[PDB]
RNA sequence: ACCGCCCAAGAGUUCAUAUCGACGGCGGUGUUUGGCACCUCGAUGUCGGCUCAUCACAUCCUGGGGCUGAAGUAGGUCCCAAGGGUAUGGCUGUUCGCCAUUUAAAGUGGUACGCGAGCUGGGUUUAGAACGUCGUGAGACAGUUCGGUCCCUAUCUGCCGUGGGCGCUGGAGAACUGAGGGGGGCUGCUCCUAGUACGAGAGGACCGGAGUGGACGCAUCACUGGUGUUCGGGUUGUCAUGCCAAUGGCACUGCCCGGUAGCUAAAUGCGGAAGAGAUAAGUGCUGAAAGCAUCUAAGCACGAAACUUGCCCCGAGAUGAGUUCUCCCUGACCCUUUAAGGGUCCUGAAGGAACGUUGAAGACGACGACGUUGAUAGGCCGGGUGUGUAAGGACGACCUUCGG
RNA sequence: AAUGAUGGCCAGGCUGUCUCCACCCGAGACUCAGUGAAAUUGAACUCGCUGUGAAGAUGCAGUGUACCCGCGGCAAGACGG
RNA sequence: CGAAUGCUGACAUAAGUAACGAUAAAGCGGGUGAAAAGCCCGCUCGCCGGAAGACCAAGGGUUCCUGUCCAACGUUAAUCG
């Protein structure tokens, strides 16, 4: 039964579902790349991509908001200052999906996700 | 809550007959160096859609 | 007057002049087409094969292309036979209008219902509940007894058992008439057709007379 | 969605009045009495609002000389002929379920006369 | 919407403030009956000098149930509390002589025409 | 034992079968109380409740039909007829039972006195303690009261759904037949034709026209709600976050006031059927046999919800492989246990497939849409659910001569 | 008198105990990876229906029906353990 | 020597299924490596705080530290213990 819903369960707790995406929230700004599980990365897009729409707005609230989730005012200071001019005029498409194997530790499907422009 | 008579040898195969593994065989051949790479996957050299992404 | 079936657009509550409420089925039917002869002549029983809708140029496959190429027709979403009622009778290839429901006063609905997968038996057949307390031993929803003892000792075929139900064709006939727009090709009917919304469900003039 | 969009884009009401969750409300609902038609009052407050267009709602809470007969109207069903405001309310939230058990001497809310 | 032993208030001047649903009329298994339904019920109290005494039993002509009342547009005029008006055995009509509070126009058919003569509401 | 029936006292006001019957007579079934001990004592768990059933018909209502000491009504009785239907509470472990009140009406019986590898344990056969009684006791009572442990991860049969494989004598994509199967067969009530028929009168029609049930099955958000821990606002303290401004957490989401879209019923449409056939009961047609005659023996009409059609749906692996529409396409060698033959050089067509972006399709599978071209999904511009007056800047005044 | 995790009954309050169930959040149940058990076991190519029989049949006589093999469920039977 | 619910030794069987020992939670850079989720450093999270902190007694017998190895052990991998 899942007509018309959005989100995921992912063996994970809402507040932690809430949180466990958190640290990334500013994080992958910091290095711009990882390996990750695609569905999570897929969702990480859904985790990040929707969050990345944040990447277009600088005023007081967001400063709390980007600090608001992932609990940090580090990365927020970054975007406030630096990345704004990067994606001036794109209808999205700020990250890109690249398949890279399977975690040798667990057979899980490996995935590199990176900013469409990336470029730390 | 148990079998009541011990099954035959031959049956055991048939139950095992659909569990046969399936081969991939759909290899994809890249355009830059030609290193065999899975279709839709960055190469072992980290290549996909032809370009050198990442860099390792 | 053969029936006309559409995509289960959705539904509405149709509003009137004097306090009349009409929550009606909403459905899409394009200009229909009968595409072949079925009768004595080539099969011995009479039927009218009908496809409606459209397909994207590249996907009309040569034999079906030939099927439509031999037909020389646009692609439609599916070919249906309307069994010829001695006034019913068609031959290949005609693109159809909807006037065939001039009065009807009742039509059908038959098509894939809402997706459900393994529905619960409590829902499929309106079974009962056991009590939720006073020593219930893990049986808040089981079906309970099904059959007899050392006498016939077998399970009668057809027994209503819980499982997948719905999400499939469903004939809905003898259905009051409310309203249509031929100019828009909707069908808006007091009472809402089965299936998933957006479905096709066989809408035909009443067979219960 | 573009099917009924034109279908019922022409069936939602034409000139609905002012209310909030807690504004005073009275749906003159043409009801059956004898052999002639007339208008009979159902004056109340909104405790619950539904911004859903034609199938929406705007709530009326009367007091029926002690026990009301409670009404969930259709703003956009022509069975609601019209609304005539006696006063609006001063509300905070969306749904004034509190408007009921609040009675008599305290049952009032001030006018949000702004 | 009156069911076995439904809490029952009284809309009448008989004194009894007490009634309780025990049997619906009109057809077997009739479950949720109200509005204009008549059912078998029993009186549990009255006023001191009323026309009924503790224990007298009768049926019902409903005028209120917590479920309120539907109307032409799907709209409903809904009841706040389950208060009712009983009926005679033979003459029908509420055993009383003065009735008060909401009834239902759905009881309007000239059979309960007696009440519809002089009410404060409906 | 029960039911069934045979005789005819007699009754019955008449009349032995309107409806009863002496004394005697002959059956049927196998359900009550019984007999017998052939199987189970290296285990076949007891009473009753709860959910789910199923058939027989010695017919409860409905249907039909006959008769009747059956005027309408309401009975009594006999033949046909098994499609559908078949109460809610109090009292006690109870079944039983009784009782209160309803209805068309609360039919009788088999199935290990159905059903514990689906539930419970209140009763009845364990250890504690009591009273009456009975014996010197030990203890007993088939006399009575308080308390007290219930296990199974489903091999096979079976049954509900859902796939892979192979064949149908070339391959591929469409539309098919309808052998055969399965769900439905309620009606209550009330109003008009008809206080008319009957019936003195009462009261009460036949066959027919109008309205409502309630139960029941299919359908849908499209009311009405509900809900909705991702949609909002108000709050208790505090962790603490360079301190006035803001956090997040934590406190069951901290408590509380709300709630999309969908999903849903108390909300809203829908249906019981119309139709034909055959009849049946039983009665109706002619018919002599037996000069009559007759429902019978030959040639003629009707007859129920009971059976073949009318309705839905399923449905050619119907191995009897049924029916029509398409279109893909017709390579060089040899060789022998030389033919429906094995092997060497060109060719891979329809299509399919696979990996990718996906949905009211979903356990998986399986299906659907769709594969950059991809509107497939998201992302960027217009929508506006639901919450319900954010936070922050400033502003001045607010407080003193003005604000009266 | 007072007392009681004491016996039996009747009032008030209360509410999903029930007519009659609806939605939502969590942990399993399902797919992929790795490791990896037990009770049980004459032998088996392991259909229904009437009847007969150490007297209640998968395996007897007569008789109808049925392409090969999985996967998710259910618990009448195998006098199941 | 076939049968004694004989005894001892070896191999089947259900099944590649149940199960993987508290519902306090994790995330990313950098290092090694034949080979990082589980090891080290770094930067973030969250939980306990009359304890999941610090110290005696009894009991225990080298488990303490440094180098060094990956057969078996560790309910998986292991540069680790």
């Amino acid at each position: 039964m899942r007509h018309r819903k959005s989100g995921r369960q992912l063996n994970r707790n809402s507040s932690h579902r809430q949180a466990m995406f958190r640290n990334m929230a500013g994080s992958l700004v910091r290095h711009e790349i990882i390996k990750t599980t695609l569905p999570k990365a897929k969702e990480l897009r859904r985790v990040v991509e929707p969050l990345i729409t944040l990447a277009k707005t600088d005023s007081v609230a967001n400063r709390r908001l980007a600090f608001a989730r992932t609990r940090d005012n580090e990365i927020v200071a970054k975007l406030f200052n630096e990345l704004g001019p990067r994606f001036a005029s794109r209808a999205g498409g700020y990250t890109r999906i690249l398949k890279c194997g399977f975690r040798a530790g667990d057979n899980a499907p490996m995935a590199y996700i990176e900013l469409v422009d990336r470029s730390e | 809550a148990v079998q009541q008579n011990k099954p035959t040898r031959s049956k055991r195969g048939m139950r095992r007959s659909h569990d046969a593994l399936t081969a991939v065989t759909s290899l994809s051949v890249d355009k830059t160096s030609g290193e065999k790479h899975l279709r839709h996957h960055i190469t072992a050299d980290g290549y996909y859609r032809g370009r050198k992404v990442i860099a390792k | 007057m053969i029936g006309l079936v559409g995509k289960k657009v959705g539904m509405t509550r149709i509003f009137t002049e004097d306090g009349v409420s009409i929550p009606v089925t909403v459905i899409e039917v394009e200009a229909n087409r009968v595409t072949q002869v079925k009768d004595l002549a080539n099969d011995g029983y009479r039927a009218i094969q009908v496809t409606t809708g459209a397909k994207k140029a590249n996907r009309v496959t040569k034999p079906e292309a030939g099927h439509f190429a031999k037909a020389g027709v646009e692609a439609g979403r599916g070919l249906w036979e309307f069994r010829l009622a001695e006034g019913e009778e068609f031959t290949v290839g005609q693109s159809i209008s909807v006037e065939l429901f001039a009065d009807v006063k009742k039509v059908d609905v038959t098509g894939t219902s809402k997706g459900k997968g393994f529905a619960g038996t409590v829902k499929r057949w309106n079974f009962r509940t056991q009590d939720a307390t006073h020593g219930n031993s893990l049986s808040h929803r089981v079906p309970g007894s099904i059959g007899q003892n050392q006498t016939p000792g077998k399970v009668f075929k057809g027994k209503k058992m819980a499982g997948q139900m719905g999400n499939e064709r469903v004939t809905v006939q003898s259905l009051d008439v409310v309203r249509v727009d031929a100019e828009r090709n909707l069908l808006l009917v007091k009472g809402a057709v089965p299936g998933a919304t957006g479905s096709d469900l066989i809408v035909k003039p009443a067979v219960k007379a | 969605s573009n099917i009924i969009k034109q279908l019922e884009q022409e069936q939602m009401k034409q000139d609905v009045p002012s209310f909030r969750p807690g504004d005073t409300v009275e749906v003159k609902v043409w009801v059956v009495e004898g052999s002639k038609k007339r208008l009979q009052a159902f004056e109340g407050v909104v405790i619950a609002i539904r911004n859903r267009g034609l199938h929406s709602a705007f709530t009326v809470r009367k007091i029926s000389n002690g026990e009301g007969v409670e009404r969930v109207f259709q703003t956009h069903s022509p069975v609601v002929d019209s609304i005539s405001v006696k006063r609006r309310g001063a509300v905070r939230k969306a749904k004034l379920y509190y408007l009921r058990e609040r009675t008599g001497k305290a049952a009032r809310i001030k006018e949000r006369l702004n | 919407m009156i069911q076995e032993q439904t809490m029952l208030n009284v809309a009448d001047n008989s004194g009894a403030r007490r009634v309780m649903c025990i049997k619906v009329l009109g057809g077997s298994h009739r479950r949720y009956a109200g509005v204009g339904d008549i059912i078998k019920i029993t009186i549990k109290e009255a006023i001191p000098r009323g026309k009924v005494k503790k224990g007298d039993v009768l049926k019902a002509v409903v005028v209120r149930t917590k479920k309120g009342v539907r109307r032409p547009d799907g709209s409903v005029i809904r009841f706040d509390g389950n208060a009712c008006v009983l009926l005679n055995n033979n003459s029908e009509q509420p055993i009383g002589t003065r009735i008060f509070g909401p009834v239902t126009r759905e009881l309007r058919s000239e059979k309960f025409m007696k009440i519809i003569s002089l009410a404060p509401e409906v």
